[PDB]
RNA sequence: CGCAAGACGGACCAGAGCGAAAGCAUUUGCCAAGAAUGUUUUCAUUAAUCAAGAACGAAAGUCGGAGGUUCGAAGACGAUCAGAUACCGUCGUAGUUCCGACCAUAAACGAUGCCGACCGGCGAUGCGGCGGCGUUAUUCCCAUGACCCGCCGGGCAGCUUCCGGGAAACCAAAGUCUUUGGGUUCCGGGGGGAGUAUGGUUGCAAAGCUGAAACUUAAAGGAAUUGACGGAAGGGCACCACC
């Protein structure tokens, strides 16, 4: 990520991200992250430093490649959102999913039918995603986190700030993190935009999925 | 053992606060200690709403409220079930009930 | 210790030398109080003449009669 | 009121060890802590440190490995032949292969293990393992 | 009577990539399965039973005696663990406490008062432990001094391997259970004082999750 | 025996012994 | 750690925390050990190296391992100095 | 009262899972084929079961169902899911941006894009709810 | 509808403020006093805590006046009751109020001595200061108020956290303690006997301050858990319950 030229944020890159709105954090702010922030607004809402944002993108996605086997990386969200996001990165980087519900003691009881025992956590909310984060400092499992600027950093272990909230924001971040992991790993090329769309990756509201059923015709 | 951290009233700075009596009961109670309970409440409820509106000299005449700031001894208001005991979780709750 | 002073020597002292009369054993052994109504006077043992031969009925839970002398 | 600033300065370098912090400053200041830092400096306890000079006393901030489980000040600074200072590090070092009481001599501020073979005793300042 | 297992470690243990739990206690691995603490110290493992408690949770119909078990572990040589069962008999107890004692065993260190020369016989420091009320202080003592301590402490500290001590215990020692386990608790942080000893920062080797990922994949999931 | 009136009892006992010790003086 | 003949006799040498030192203990379930991969500087691919490191379970339940692993990758030039 | 029990459920629930394909919404032939792939030691249990096989192949014939699990996953989950429209939402001619992400991309690489149409700054700062 | 007297200061009134504590609430004036903030003012270690000694010290109570509305120890009754010298009710003296003189005690409590340092996060509030888009008033600009968004200090607090402690309940102090030493005052040593006897001392008195012993005893006690129990709160079931 660091004093590089083909690992820097490119323009396309940018777009995606002012789009998503990943620059917009909450009103309040965590004492963890007053790094990964610019400036507040009128209104209130925090400004999050989009170049800093890459820089634990690159980190994280760095982390994740170097896990061998990426069979045992558990891809965590429980809140709607970032449910479809991380059921799809896992199709991407061949990793293992929790889409919703997280039973406790899968990591812990190792009787439960659900004892998945990973190398490395990605959690789309620490708040909402607490479970896992407890349980991964019981059988000692690094976590990757997405951080809204008032998101705890509890049991975090490299934090990408980001607009977790919003179901555009957690799409990307999450289809930005999978395209990195590929480009590092070596499935794709840095040359070409990435055949896979980043609104593969974005929760849709039942009331646009009806919106879908019907203006086929 | 301590059960309440302000002990049952809302004094901390104090060291003294004029005591009020309950209204139920009569006992001098501390103000900040006291269970006091504001009612606003119509005249008539329902039943007499109809029929005073009816006989009204007038057209279009709102009814006055009755406005009684309750104090209540702390035995005044459990016995009259304005307060009840609340598991020690459920002690802590400070908002109003809905 | 409530005062490590390098000067305070005889607060230290004086306070302990306060303090030890508020122990049992020790109040009881530095006085004569204890050692005078000793019925034995501060002896191990002591020869007496037996005046009468008493039952004495044991405590509240075991009840046999516990068979003393007055001397 | 601040009385023994050398036990303001090992308490709050010991608070901010324990809470693992890289670096800690130390708000008075005098030649007595800045000796004793420098005999904590060349057994390697602690970083390479820096003295902030305003025209009052000083401020100091001290780079701080993990090496450090604890420095402490005795107060009072009682008295110490050669004969009673084995007893003290008896009593007041976790071992004999580490640990050093700092105590101020004659020949100048320094550990436990110098006066030896100096051969000269002094008062008790402090200690750190 | 055949060991099957469950989980990623003791799948390692069982297929030989991994061979001393020295290189376990290294990264901090939880160790979950029975069997790998009794594969590598085996034929050494020797129990005590500190102590048979009757509890009793009082019900509508009288009292409900479930019987605690105390069980401390260790082979005479630098491996200790205290494990402790409550169950409806005591034979349950003692089984169920004997497999927490094994899986509870920690490293200790154990250093020299003095010369360093020959084996390590006591402990390296001045080493403190609590539990509840406890609190059990181990000091260093020169070779022949042995252990100076109560029956309960002097099972373990002989048990961790430790050859010569000077206890020190304040508080309820008469509560087995708490001075059982401050004693533990104590030897335990043998290996969590940090000693100039261990000053010069470490060569990370690789995780044995790291190391045999490849072998992981085709014995089990 | 509350405490406040085993000290209003023992009071009043002390006072009654400031009674029968005021006829020798 | 060493003897009269100089000989390592401890039976094991712990890690200890890349961050504050702090040696991490057999039973520190808390701790958590990261390998962060390198890359080719004109390629942008995995080498096959990576720069390791490791924290005890105490700062990592205060919450500041995000900054420390933040802090060992930027001194170690995996990260932006800029940033 | 008539709340079907656990080993009503859990056996129709497991039917379902192993045997989706043979099963419809039709009771007296899910009856028949819970006869042939298990033994159900008792009439009434066989009729529970298929009674609740039948409640639940409704509920699978409609949206997804709890606690499930079968081969496809389910032709609106693996299948549709890779739904994508013609051009994305990140796809904006004109994003809309304050002045202040501005003075921050002024302070990237990215100090003049052509897509970004920075708005007059929102004035009188009064975002928080009052108090009681 | 007035008149008179004496109490008392509702609602506003807050986990708000001030005070060393006890304590302090109509308006207005006078009088001295005070913390906090502001300060590129001055003195320059003058300080911290404290045997002796001292000031203030709720209520009740005592002495001599003044006043006596309400309320009300004692007392007189009227009920309840087996009794009821009590709870309930009607009268009601001392007292409650004011002045001068005592008294010096309260669960006088944060049951937490004072001074100082350090170690988390959060949004509030009160006082002062400083800064910042905007709205409103004195409209005629200012500059001041009223909101608004921050920061700093000082205060009463609150929430939260595996800082750490603790027997726990709990405590950002009750932490920084076997890794035990920042300064200093008071004070505890199993339960009773006993805050008793006795001597002194203060007081008009009531009493206060200091204060044992014999003797007696295997526990008394703290916190928490489970159960039973309630003349506590809520929910649920039953024609061996009701409708």
């Amino acid at each position: 990520s660091g004093a590089l030229d083909v690992l820097q944020m490119k323009e396309e890159d940018v777009l995606k991200f002012l789009a998503a709105g990943t620059h917009l954090g909450g009103t309040n702010l965590d004492f963890q992250m007053e790094q990964y922030i610019y400036k507040r607004k009128s209104d209130g809402i925090y400004i999050i430093n989009l170049k800093r944002t890459w820089e634990k993108l690159l980190l994280a996605a760095r982390a994740i490649v170097a896990i061998e086997n990426p069979a045992d990386v558990s891809v965590i969200s429980s809140r709607n959102t970032g449910q479809r996001a991380v059921l799809k990165f896992a199709a991407a980087t061949g990793a293992t999913p929790i889409a919703g519900r997280f039973t406790p003691g899968t990591f812990t009881n190792q009787i439960q039918a659900a004892f998945r025992e990973p190398r490395l956590l990605v959690v789309t909310d620490p708040q909402a995603d607490h479970q896992p984060l407890m349980e991964a400092s019981y059988v000692n499992l690094p976590t990757i986190a997405l951080c809204n600027t008032d998101s705890p950093l509890h049991y975090v272990d490299i934090a990408i700030p980001c607009n977790n909230k919003g179901a555009h924001s957690v799409g990307l971040m999450w289809w930005m993190l999978a395209q990195e992991v590929l480009r590092m790993r070596g499935t794709i090329s840095r040359e070409h935009p990435w055949e896979v769309m980043p609104d593969l990756y974005f929760y849709r509201d039942p009331e646009e999925i009806e919106k879908e059923e019907q203006a086929a015709a | 053992t301590k059960k309440r951290r302000n002990n049952g009233r809302a004094k901390k700075g104090r060291g003294h606060v004029q005591p009020i009596r309950c209204t139920n009961c009569a006992c001098c109670v501390p103000k900040d200690k006291a269970i006091k309970k504001f009612v606003i409440r119509n005249i008539v409820e329902a039943a007499a709403v109809r029929d005073i509106s009816e006989v009204s000299v007038f057209d279009a005449y709102v009814l006055p409220k009755l406005y009684v700031k309750l104090h209540y001894c702390v035995s005044c208001a459990i016995h009259s079930k304005v307060v009840r005991n609340r598991s020690r979780e459920a002690r802590k709750d400070r908002t109003p009930p809905p | 210790g409530k005062c490590r002073g390098l000067r305070t020597a005889r607060k230290l002292r004086s306070h302990r030398r306060d303090q030890k009369w508020h122990d049992k054993q020790y109040k009881k052994a530095h006085l004569g109080t204890a050692l005078k109504a000793n019925p034995f006077g501060g002896a191990s043992h002591a020869k007496g003449i037996v005046l009468e031969k008493v039952g004495v009925e044991a405590k509240q839970p075991n009840s046999a009669i516990r068979k003393c002398v007055r001397v | 009121v601040r009385m023994n600033v050398l036990a303001d300065a090992l308490k709050s370098i010991n608070n901010a060890e324990k809470r693992g912090k890289r670096q800690v400053l130390i708000r008075p200041c005098s030649k007595v802590i800045v000796r004793f830092l420098t005999v904590m400096m060349k057994h390697g306890y602690i970083g390479e440190f820096e003295i902030i000079d305003d025209h009052r006393a000083g401020k100091i901030v001290v780079n701080l490995t993990g090496r450090l489980n604890k420095c402490g000040v005795i107060s009072p600074r009682f008295d110490v032949q050669l004969k009673d200072l084995e007893k003290w590090q008896n009593n007041l070092l976790p071992s004999r292969q580490f640990g050093f009481i700092v105590l101020t001599t004659s020949a100048g501020i320094m550990d436990h293990e110098e006066a030896r073979r100096k051969h000269t005793g002094g008062k008790i300042l402090g200690f750190f393992f | 009577k055949e060991w099957l297992p469950v989980t990623k470690l003791g799948r390692l243990v069982k297929d030989m990539k991994i061979k001393s739990l020295e290189e376990i206690y290294l990264f901090s691995l939880p160790i979950k399965e029975s069997e790998i603490i009794d594969f590598c110290l085996g034929a050494a493992l020797k129990d005590e039973v500190l102590k048979i408690m009757p509890v009793q949770k009082q019900t509508r119909a009288g009292q409900r005696t479930r019987f605690k078990a105390f069980v401390a572990i260790g082979d005479y040589n630098g491996h200790v663990g205290l494990g402790l069962k409550c169950s409806k008999e005591v034979a349950t107890a003692i089984r169920g406490a004997i497999i927490l004692a094994k899986l509870s065993i920690v490293p200790v260190r154990r250093g020299y008062w003095g010369n360093k020369i020959g084996k390590p016989h006591t402990v390296p420091c001045k080493v403190t432990g609590r539990c509840g009320s406890v609190l059990v202080r181990l000091i260093p003592a020169p070779r022949g001094t042995g252990i100076v301590s109560a029956p309960v402490p002097k099972k373990l500290l002989l048990m961790a391997g430790i050859d010569d001590c000077y206890t020190s215990a304040r508080g309820c020692t008469a509560t087995l259970g708490n001075f059982a386990k401050a004693t533990f608790d104590a030897i335990s942080k043998t290996y969590s004082y940090l000693t100039p000893d261990l000053w010069k920062e470490t060569v990370f080797t690789k995780s044995p999750y790291q190391e045999f990922t490849n072998h992981l994949m085709k014995t089990h999931t | 025996m509350r405490a406040k009136w085993r000290k209003k009892r023992m009071r009043r006992l002390k006072r009654k012994r400031r009674k029968m010790r005021q006829r020798s003086k | 750690m060493q003897s009269n003949a100089g000989e390592f006799v401890d039976l094991y040498v712990p890690r200890k925390c890349s961050a504050s030192n702090r040696i991490i203990g057999a039973k520190d379930h808390a701790s958590i050990p990261m390998n962060v991969a390198e890359v080719d500087k004109v390629t942008g691919r995995f080498n096959g190296q990576s720069k390791t490191y490791a924290i005890c379970g105490a700062i990592r339940r205060m919450g500041e391992s995000d900054d420390s692993i933040l802090r060992l990758a930027k001194s170690h030039g995996i990260v932006s100095q800029n940033f | 009262g008539r709340v079907r029990t656990k080993t009503v459920k859990k056996a129709a629930r497991v039917i379902i899972e192993k045997y989706y394909t043979r099963l419809g919404n039709d009771f007296h032939t899910n009856k028949r084929v819970c006869e042939e792939i298990a033994i159900i030691p008792s009439k009434k249990l066989r009729n529970k079961i298929a009674g609740y096989v039948t409640h639940l192949m409704k509920r699978i014939q409609r949206g997804p169902v709890r606690g499930i699990s079968i081969k496809l996953q389910e032709e609106e989950r693996e299948r549709r899911d890779n739904y994508v429209p013609e051009v994305s939402a990140l796809d904006q001619e004109i994003i809309e941006v304050d002045p202040d992400t501005k003075e921050m991309l002024k302070l990237l690489d990215f100090g003049s894009l052509s897509n970004l149409q920075v708005t007059q700054p929102t004035v009188g700062m009064n975002f928080k709810t009052p108090r009681g």
